[PDB]
């Protein structure tokens, strides 16, 4: 999830917007 | 901004502002 994408990994805004509505 | 190691808070403001008027949800615990 979001924690091992953005917060253990490095994160982008690929990845980030994923999680938008 | 986007580009690093974001935890916490700052992961949550991240998304505020990248998801604008979509809003978001951050689910750490999947």
């Amino acid at each position: 999830g979001i924690v091992e994408q953005c917060c253990t990994s490095i994160c982008s805004l690929y990845q980030l917007e994923n999680y938008c509505n | 901004f986007v580009n690093q190691h974001l935890c916490g808070s700052h992961l949550v403001e991240a998304l505020y502002l990248v998801c604008g008027e979509r809003g978001f949800f951050y689910t750490p615990k999947t």
